[PDB]
RNA sequence: GGCCUGCU
RNA sequence: AGUAGAAACAAGGCC
């Protein structure tokens, strides 16, 4: 949560106030329609240049987009990939696989380190229940036609 | 009009966005936008029902 | 010339030996969907009115 | 704000609830269109049954405070009833009228900006000139054509994209616009509406009419220009013709296609003619485009095209050069040559002389949808690069210059019957007639020009005998390119020579032009070609007696002039304006000359006012014996064909029209001399000689009342002004003597 | 008698 | 009766 200044407080839970100053605004999961509205809104009231692919998120104080993915194949290929695809990136690129490897681009993480240690436990017990299951190397092997869609009339 | 979201959410979303742009830069203030966003709430307590 | 009892002589079979013929060579899907049309007609009830 | 607290009050009940949560964003079309009316099988039917009924109209709730429950006299104009399936009240037209005359006022200023293109299309007609009508077949083919004026090239997507984002920018989309030009027009869109107060909706329809293209098929027959199409019902009939000229932007392009088009016309029908040098001549001087003579834009639009080069030369203007060759135009840049008058034999075994260059020479070759550079020597061909668009436009290239290369393995493949002999028994142009013969096909010229070897430098593309490319082996010396423009537009107009045949030559001894070079593709004009020709006065047609009535005066104008004001009598009573009179009705000959008479007499009294115009155009009304009388005239009527042209007093008019501009006279659709400046030429804005007993002070004044009409002015009195409609619906004021 | 409909 | 022509109107529904 952002305030009158570039800062945030990073409170753990249940900590709201009157200035509430979000210091991010989720673009992932709002539906294609919602999503290109708020990417239009906000790059035409600061006037940026749109990303061509939709984001995941945004950054208010330093006013560019952030993309996070999440990798089974080799991190590295993905990653370029990404940077490739979004062309003259303006926009800070994320990545987080499974078995802890990170990168972005110019290694410029602007986030509080316990967030990504939260995370890095969040996939880390999900791979423990995934490998408890025995699902883990069917999502390994699947990732590769999970992009391309079939219709199946 | 194209999406699959509920009319009351896309309602509420573009509220929402809305009144962060204007409060970002435009008119509205910090009383306006504290009164927007508890109707909102509101508004999605009385949809979550 | 003009033909007599257009309607009353193009069987939806026909149509779907057409749309079969048509569809040659594509995606299963669409050859699908493209066929429902006359396997539906084929099976028609007219009902039969005010009566 | 206030979107929210509506939107909880709505939310608040059961039903709205259920409804607003249930369905979905995709479903808002079918839950807008859900009614349970059904549409009118029968339209005209219910309208005609409806409006006998009282309440045939439903309006907004707003019109229960907005307009009385009963007007004056007491009839209901709208009542409590609701409709069927919507709170819109019952209301009768009544209240529509009572809207009209009583309703809230506004400033309806934005008006015709948001409605520009139909604003624009008056403007079109308001200014638009008219010309004689004639009877002749139209052979109406069937095309399809441009039904939008002023379309700004776009599809209806890139079209919707863009009106979505001019009008609607957070709601474009995903979708990010590509072309300049669309940011172009995008940018010149907003900031003109950097601030408008009409709704969104409305700006986005406007520019959504004014942006998208629309086509139809119609049966056109001459123009096919937006601006001749949209006027379609008025210069097209079964018999009947028109001239129109529309008085809108006189494009560049669509005057220098019209040009182009008649250029090819006229060229194609002098050259069978007999003397086509002196009819070229005489129908270049007598004829027209988009109401503006062929020589006006002649001397002005400098345009490259064979035809239209020719049309410049035979006016004796400076002449363009740079050689064409079957219908391409050659511009030579290095090296020198001489011809040699020599002997060979063909294919076919049929003997021939023709004349072969020396030296090394380069060409830059241009052409309608082609282009190419050439590199040759003597009866050699060294190098061909070629930049069609097509893949035909490609062969067409490289057979010119094929045939342009003078090459043996060309003249040992002609065969059959190729006779140099034209439909008037005119021998033929050797070159033009084998590049006529290699244009059907030129498969034996493919197989027996040569093969060599290829560096394979740059990559380049092989040649094609029959679209085969082949890269590492290929037709000697010929390459394969692909340019945007050729090298450079020539820069030299030059003189030249004329046979009767209209062989044009050049100072040297070359030849330079010839009719077998214009294209002969048939195109359709874009503005109405006013071929004047048939289109005739007989042998003393009104072309004739009238039109040349009017072209004696002006050659004799020095004397009239001067005997218009000292002895006019002797000027009136003379035997050049009989033949005009016998047209004039028996009937109103006097009344019509009682009344110029006055007007000229007037209009010496007055200092200060004369109109060569006007005194040109009234002289052959005034030679009958003058009756006296009370009235006015708007028109002066004169018959031609039965039917009486009416020639309008104040102003132009089709039978009789003076440009300002080049300063030509014109009568009937003929030109009758140039008319030349009086410095005595009042400048005033006063005309003394409209009005019988009235001046014509200037333009109107909303202070002296409503507009008289002519026919009721004997009420006024000395030193009345007033306010007089008059001409092609023109308010002025007027002043009594 | 009253209400409602004049393509349901 | 009348309109009309392969079936209808020449008033219908409810309290």
């Amino acid at each position: 949560f952002i305030n009158e200044r570039g800062e945030s407080i990073i409170v753990e839970s249940g900590d709201p106030n009157a200035l509430l100053k979000h210091r991010f605004e989720i673009i992932e999961g709002r539906d294609r329609t919602m999503a290109w509205t708020v990417v239009n809104s906000i790059c035409n009231t600061t006037g940026a240049e749109k990303p061509k692919f939709l984001p995941a998120l945004y950054d208010y104080k330093e006013n560019r987009f952030i993309e996070i993915g999440v990798t089974r194949r080799e991190v590295h290929i993905y990653y370029l990939e990404k940077a490739n695809k979004i062309k003259s990136e303006k926009t800070h690129i994320h990545i987080f696989s499974f078995t802890g490897e990170e990168m972005a681009t110019k290694a410029d993480y602007t986030l509080d380190e316990e967030s990504r240690a939260r995370i890095k436990t969040r996939l880390f017990t999900i791979r423990q229940e995934m490998a408890s299951r025995g699902l883990w190397d069917s999502f390994r092997q699947s990732e590769r036609g999970e992009e391309t869609i079939e219709e199946r009339f | 009009p194209v999406g699959i979201s509920s009319m009351v959410e896309a309602m509420v979303s573009r509220a929402r966005i809305d009144a962060r742009i204007d409060f970002e830069s435009g008119r509205i203030k910090k009383e306006e936008f504290a009164e927007i966003m508890k109707i909102c709430s509101t508004i999605e307590e009385l949809r979550r029902q | 010339g003009d033909n007599t009892k257009w309607n009353e002589n193009q069987n939806p079979r026909m149509f779907l030996a057409m749309i079969t013929y048509i569809t040659r060579n594509q995606p299963e899907w669409f050859r699908n969907v493209l066929s429902i049309a006359p396997i539906m007609f084929s099976n028609k009830m007219a009902r039969l009115g005010k009566g | 704000m206030e979107r929210i607290k509506e939107l909880r009050d709505l939310m608040s009940q059961s039903r709205t609830r259920e409804i607003l949560t249930k369905t979905t964003v995709d479903h808002m079309a079918i839950i807008k269109k859900y009614t349970s009316g059904r549409q009118e099988k029968n339209p005209a039917l219910r309208m005609k049954w409806m409006m006998a009924m009282k309440y045939p109209i439903t309006a907004d709730k707003r019109i229960m405070e907005m307009i009385p429950e009963r007007n004056e006299q007491g009839q209901t104009l709208w009542s409590k009833t609701n409709d069927a399936g919507s709170d819109r009240v019952m209301v009768s037209p009544l209240a529509v009228t009572w809207w009209n005359r009583n309703g809230p006022t506004t400033s309806a200023v934005h008006y015709p900006k948001i409605y520009k293109t139909y604003f624009e299309k008056v403007e079109r007609l308001k200014h638009g000139t008219f010309g004689p009508v004639h009877f002749r077949n139209q052979v109406k083919i069937r095309r399809r054509v441009d039904i939008n004026p002023g379309h700004a090239d776009l599809s209806a997507k890139e079209a919707q994209d863009v009106i979505m984002e001019v009008v609607f920018p957070n709601e474009v989309g995903a979708r990010i616009l590509t072309s300049e030009s669309q940011l172009t027009i995008t940018k010149e869109k907003k900031e003109e509406l950097q601030d408008c107060k009409i709704s969104p909706l409305m700006v986005a329809y406007m520019l959504e009419r004014e942006l998208v293209r629309k086509t139809r098929f119609l049966p056109v027959a001459g123009g096919t220009s937006s601006v001749y199409i949209e006027v379609l019902h008025l210069t097209q009939g079964t018999c009947w013709e028109q001239m129109y000229t529309p008085g809108g932007e006189v494009r560049n392009d669509d005057v220098d296609q019209s040009l182009i088009i008649a250029a090819r016309n006229i060229v194609r029908r002098a050259t069978v003619s007999a003397d086509p040098l002196a009819s070229l001549l005489e129908m270049c001087h007598s004829t027209q485009i988009g109401g503006i003579r062929m020589v006006d834009i002649l001397r002005q639009n400098p345009t490259e095209e064979q035809a239209v080069d020719i049309c410049k030369a035979a006016m004796g203007l400076r002449i363009s050069s740079s050689f064409s060759f079957g219908g391409f135009t050659f511009k030579r840049t290095s090296g020198s040559s001489v011809k040699r008058e020599e002997e060979v034999l063909t294919g076919n075994l049929q003997t021939l002389k023709i004349r072969v260059h020396e030296g090394y020479e380069e060409f830059t070759m241009v052409g309608r949808r082609a282009t190419a550079i050439l590199r040759k020597a003597t009866r050699r061909l060294i190098q061909l690069i070629v930049s069609g668009r097509d893949e035909q436009s490609i062969a067409e290239a490289i057979i010119v210059a094929m045939v342009f290369s003078q090459e043996d393995c060309m003249i040992k493949a002609v065969r059959g019957d190729l006779n140099f002999v034209n439909r008037a028994n005119q021998r033929l142009n050797p070159m033009h007639q084998l590049l006529r013969h290699f244009q059907k096909d030129a498969k034996v010229l493919f197989q027996n020009w040569g093969i060599e070897p290829i560096d394979n430098v740059m990559g380049m593309i092989g040649i094609l005998p029959d679209m085969t490319p082949s890269t590492e082996m290929s037709m000697r010396g010929v390459r394969v390119s692909k340019m945007g423009v050729d090298e450079y537009s020539s820069t030299e107009r030059v003189v030249v020579s004329i046979d009767r045949f209209l062989r044009v030559r050049d100072q040297r001894g070359n030849v330079l032009l010839s009719p077998e070079e214009v294209s002969e593709t048939q195109g359709t004009e874009k503005l109405t070609i006013t071929y004047s020709s048939s289109m005739m006065w007989e042998v003393n047609g009104p072309e004739s007696v009238l039109v040349n009535t009017y072209q004696w005066i002006i050659r004799n104008w020095e004397t009239v002039k001067i005997q218009w004001s000292q002895n006019p009598t002797m000027l009136y009573n003379k035997m050049e304006f009989e033949p005009f009179q016998s047209l004039v009705p028996k009937a109103a000959r006097g009344q019509y000359s009682g009344f110029v008479r006055t007007l000229f007499q007037q209009m010496r009294d007055v200092l200060g006012t004369f109109d060569t115009v006007q005194i040109i155009k009234l002289l052959p009304f005034a030679a009958a014996p003058p009756k006296q009388s009370r009235m006015q005239f708007s028109s002066l009527t004169v018959n031609v064909r039965g039917s009486g042209m009416r020639i309008l007093v104040r102003g132009n008019s089709p039978v009789f029209n003076y440009n300002k501009a080049t300063k030509r006279l014109t009568v009937l659709g003929k030109d009758a001399g140039a008319l030349t400046e009086d410095p005595d030429e009042g400048t005033a804005g006063v005309e003394s000689a409209v009005l019988r007993g009235f001046l014509i002070l200037g333009k109107e004044d909303r202070r002296y009342g409503p507009a008289l009409s002519i026919n009721e002015l004997s009420n006024l009195a000395k030193g009345e002004k007033a306010n007089v409609l008059i001409g092609q619906g023109d308010v002025v004021l007027v002043m009594k003597r």
